């Protein structure tokens, strides 16, 4: 039997990983009859091999091999190389070649100019003597054929795809398994009546993108004879651990409206990819419940779902959906019940953007969650590490409110500008009817108002802002357009953001505002309106990664010693200079083996500016405030592996334990260091 | 040359065959979809050359 | 406040009113394709 | 205005721009008369005072 | 009569004040303008108000005549093109080096 | 000429050679290119070879 | 292919996807509920002799 599933499959590692109750198999068992195989580099001659042919071609002839019958390539140094390999060690020519070339191979002649060899080669083929001869031009189907038909296929060339490719000759003369009755693999086939492909999985959902293009490729033209199996029926048939891939499936569930006793489904609905972890963590099953339970606020694990996730959207009319955050009729979400899980899978938490550690600025709309966010997050503190404290992070208004006219109050004051409107009330009302989509050109006179204010104060002053800011170490800073942290010059990651709620009505509920609520939401549109539009990209795309990799490690490191892992890397100072003591900068939380292995990484070559100050801090530890400036490069997250657990958020400061007095502050010239106890 | 057994079989089922009327329904609309836009019709050449 | 939350079910209704089906695009590369 | 507020007839522009494209590309020297026309008639998102 | 002189300023200077620079766009382009994303890309729909619609039907013609054309796919002229760039003046070849060092590629 | 010619410094013929070798993998890069080079070789030897070197 | 007649030169191919009036019968709207399709395409006398 064979079996595709949508992923890379591989038979040393996806043994480990498993991979089956990974995609919700039922495996786990004796079981050792599920052999898997090696796609690994099949994968990596798909890609090679897409660069010159056509994506047609090659995936409707891979289409049609037979992963169960075992066949190998082997290529063929060129006809010039070819004949010298044939010449020096000639007891290995096969009889196929002229009995001329062989009686005059066989010859200890210099051969530096034979007249009669010259023609002998010039006519000689290298197709002739070797029979199932690819091509350099194959036009590959033939290839998949002779793969599926035979023991061994010879090439001239690289680009092959099917199996492993062996060496002729040697090194010299070129450039620079058994069956389970259960195989299984990526790359489905209809070679057999016995290959099957494991359904269950949409296909936007695949992440690899080329065992992605091959499902959609092959599931177009050849969706009436494939054998598709649920993980039920898989499960029915068979009967250095990684963080950052978690794995992901979705939940369906309606809205009703429970009102004196009489049931009334009104919506259905689809959650888009939460975590199993955390559904494992807050005991979701299928029931009933209540997504408030006091004065029309979110019951708030209901919110921590909503927000650790992609968006839920209708299953009537396949769009997004945006649930109402008031507690005010046409639409009102009071009551769910969940009925069941559909497609699951792994991903990678970590975005490709993220490779060296610098900031992290996160660009929201105004009325989001971001209050409630912070205040949800800042208590999550797994192994004694407080992932994401309050201080870290800075507010979106913080930038605004530091100026002797705060910012919002210097645009209250643009009602001078219009033609006439002598007073906010009136400009609020001039600006949308009695709703809200204002008039898009009252709008627009509005807004060429609004943009001086933007580009001549607000730019000026926050370029100067998150320059202070990243100076006293990295922060995890929000905003209301990413035209804020672009004009002013903004350095670390820029991660646009978006909630799956409709944030204008916050603008409405929220009472103690500046300036009237309708002014509040006026204030909004004209943020929206200097976007330069871009996605978004699901705000749980961020809190995936700051929530996920640590419940993970609380399994591997729940009840090991403390002192063994750990770790903490900072930027070092000599005992002199007191005119030891390190800034942290980072808190490492991983096993011993890999503490042990990160003992030993360089860690040297990164320096920084540190400037130290005499300032005391209200906090318990004696500790004084300070600074630090990278030069040169920025430490590269490969450095802390994927095996480890660390802080994306530190503050830069000293303490200082021992003979208290704060001598005058300096700057010394720093170099990081690892520093961990004995372990 | 293509080659087809001849022994008793197992009864497969391949739902292939239809009538003109159907052809000629999808054609007209496929003509109707490429009409007056000569960049539906470039590439269908160029792959036949 | 009425009148202020008249506002608020009134942008609420206008919110829901979207439309399912829009294609607004070009559609001839999907043509081409098809 | 009052006319605009009490008809029920909704003017979008989602019928010219659907009906024709105004990328339509024949004569490659310039513009298609399809072209030619949906740029002289932008459809809208504007007032039809 | 006027003076010829090559003005000199510090490069931390020309970097932090030409670099500055942001434009000042008054009419932007209406988010209700924009279709969904396609990969990275987001289409302008047909029926947009604004002037940004001239440029866009500009762009995509040139496109489609310029992938039209035979010789843009044979190999000798992907091979100009690939090689028109590679010249013996400087391109910042250690970033590209240490970043591709952070995903573990020799 | 009023400018130093650069002469070769003899560099190590092992890392030459593979330097040389990795260029030209990049330069012809489908099958197509070369294998209208490597056709273009075999013509000449059958029929051009004597007249150039 | 009509080699030399102008009586037999086609001037117009065109597709009906609806009907006219009160009128039913296809063979009596389909001469004025047409769109005519097809468009031209450039060569290169040089090349073809």
């Amino acid at each position: 039997a064979y079996i595709a599933v949508p992923a890379v499959v591989d038979s040393r590692s996806s043994e480990a990983i498993g991979l089956l109750e990974s995609f919700g198999v039922d495996a786990g068992s004796d079981a050792n009859d599920v052999s898997y195989q090696d796609h690994d580099y099949v994968v990596d001659q798909l890609q090679y091999m897409l660069d010159g042919y056509e994506a047609g071609d090659v995936i409707d002839a891979l289409v049609y091999r037979n992963w169960l019958h075992h066949s190998v390539y082997c290529l063929l140094p060129p006809k010039s190389q070819l004949l010298e390999y044939w010449k020096s060690n000639p007891s290995v020519i096969p009889d196929n070649v002229d009995r001329r070339l062989r009686k005059r191979l066989m010859l200890k002649k210099d051969l530096r100019k034979d007249d009669e060899y010259n023609q002998l080669a010039r006519a000689f083929k290298i197709s002739d003597v070797y029979a199932p001869l690819i091509s350099s031009t194959t036009s590959p189907m033939t290839m998949i054929q002779n793969l599926n038909q035979g023991e061994i296929v010879y090439t001239t060339t690289d680009r092959v795809i099917g199996a492993r490719v062996l060496l002729y000759a040697p090194r010299k003369y070129y450039a620079s398994v058994p069956h389970s009755r259960f195989n299984v693999g990526t790359f489905p086939s209809i070679a057999t009546p016995k290959c099957s492909v494991m359904s269950g999985v949409d296909i936007e959902s695949i992440p690899n993108e080329f065992i992605k293009l091959f499902y959609q490729r092959v599931k177009s033209i050849h969706a009436n004879i494939l054998n598709d199996i649920s993980p039920q029926i898989v499960s029915d048939m068979i009967n250095h651990v990684d963080v950052y891939r978690v794995d992901v499936v979705n939940v369906l569930f309606e809205v009703v409206d429970v009102a004196d006793g009489l049931r009334s489904v009104s919506r259905k609905l689809i959650m888009h990819t939460v975590p199993v972890c955390i559904l494992e963590l807050l005991g979701i099953e299928i029931a009933d419940y209540c997504i408030r339970q006091e004065d029309g606020m979110f019951t708030d694990w209901f919110l921590l779902l909503t927000m650790l996730s992609d968006g839920l959207t209708d299953r009537r009319t396949h769009c997004q959906y945006l649930i109402n955050p008031s507690s005010m009729p046409p639409d009102v979400i009071l009551n769910i019940s969940i009925t069941g899980f559909i497609n699951r899978h792994t991903i990678d938490v970590m975005p490709d953007v993220y490779d060296f550690i610098k900031p992290i600025g996160a660009v929201l709309p105004k009325g989001s969650f971001k209050s409630t966010i912070m205040r949800v997050l800042d208590s999550i503190s797994v192994l004694g590490v407080k992932i994401m404290p309050r201080a870290h992070v800075v507010d979106s208004d913080e930038v605004g409110e530091q100026m002797e006219p705060t910012f919002e109050h210097a645009v209250m004051e643009i009602y001078k500008g219009i033609a006439g409107v002598d007073s906010l009330d009136d400009l609020t009302k001039w600006v949308l009817n009695s709703d809200l989509v204002p008039h898009d050109d009252r709008l627009g006179q509005l807004f060429q108002a609004f943009l001086p204010l933007a580009k001549d104060l607000l730019a000026p002053m926050a370029r100067q802002f998150y320059d202070n800011s990243m100076s006293e170490g990295r922060l995890l800073t929000f905003a209301h357009a990413d035209s804020e942290l672009l004009n002013a010059n903004y350095f670390g990651h820029l991660l646009r953001l978006k909630i799956p709620y409709i944030t204008e009505v916050n603008l409405m509920i929220r009472k103690n505002r500046e300036g009237g609520e309708l002014f509040q939401l006026v204030l909004s549109y004209l943020y929206k309106m200097y976007a330069t539009s871009a996605q978004p990209k699901w705000f749980g795309s961020l809190l995936r990664l700051l929530i996920c990799p640590w419940l993970h490690m609380e399994k591997l490191i729940g009840e090991a010693d403390p002192a063994s892992t750990s770790a903490e890397i900072g930027w070092h100072v000599p005992r002199e200079q007191l005119m030891d003591g390190f800034i942290p900068y980072v808190s490492i939380r991983a096993p011993r083996l890999v503490i042990e292995e990160l003992m030993e990484k360089n860690w040297g070559q990164y320096h920084a500016q540190v400037i130290v100050t005499d300032q005391l801090v209200v906090g318990e530890p004696r500790r004084v405030s300070a600074k630090a400036v990278i030069k040169g490069n920025h430490l590269p997250v490969k450095l802390i592996s994927r095996f480890a657990c660390f802080t994306l958020t530190s503050k830069y400061e000293m303490r200082l334990p021992c003979g208290h007095s704060t001598g005058r502050g300096a700057a010394y010239n720093a170099r990081l260091a690892f520093r961990s106890d004995l372990a | 040359t293509v080659t087809s057994p001849y022994a008793p079989s197992v009864n497969r089922l391949m739902p292939y065959r239809i009538s003109n009327a159907e052809r000629q329904i999808s054609q007209i609309i496929r003509v109707m979809n490429i009409g007056n836009n000569a960049t539906v019709i470039q590439p269908v050449l160029q792959d036949i050359s | 406040s009425s009148e202020i939350q008249r506002h608020i079910t009134e942008f609420i209704s206008s919110w829901q009113n979207h439309p399912i089906v829009q294609v607004s695009a070009d559609v001839e590369n999907r043509k081409t394709a098809q | 205005v009052l006319l605009q507020r009490i008809s029920p007839l909704q003017i979008d522009p989602t019928i010219i721009s659907n009906t024709m494209s105004t990328v339509s590309e024949s004569t490659t020297q310039t513009l298609s008369p399809a072209s030619s026309i949906l740029g002289k008639l932008r459809p809208s998102n504007s007032d039809f005072s | 009569c006027t003076s010829g002189i090559f003005l000199v300023r510090t490069p931390t200077e020309t970097v932090l004040q030409e670099y500055t620079q942001s434009p000042e766009i008054k009419v932007p382009i209406p988010q209700k303008d924009w279709t969904g994303p396609i990969g990275e890309i987001r289409i302008l729909k047909d029926t947009t108000s604004s002037i940004a619609r001239y440029l866009y039907r500009t762009w995509y013609l040139a496109a489609a005549r310029m992938a039209a054309q035979p010789r843009t796919w044979d190999p000798l002229f992907q091979a100009i093109m690939r090689s028109q760039y590679v010249t013996a003046r400087g391109g910042s070849g250690a970033t590209l080096r240490e970043s591709l060092y952070a995903i573990n590629v020799s | 000429p009023r400018n130093p010619k650069k002469s070769g410094r003899a560099a190590p013929r092992e890392v030459r050679e593979q330097f040389t070798q990795a260029l030209s993998d990049y330069l012809m890069q489908n099958p197509e290119l070369k294998s209208r080079v490597l056709r273009g070789r075999s013509e000449w030897e059958k029929y051009g070879a004597g007249i150039i070197h | 292919y009509v080699r030399l007649d102008r009586d037999r030169v086609p001037t117009m191919v065109g597709v009906t996807r609806q009907s006219r009036d009160t009128i039913t019968q296809p063979a009596l709207s389909l001469s004025t509920t047409n769109t005519t399709v097809g468009v031209p395409l450039a060569l290169d006398a040089r090349a073809i002799t």
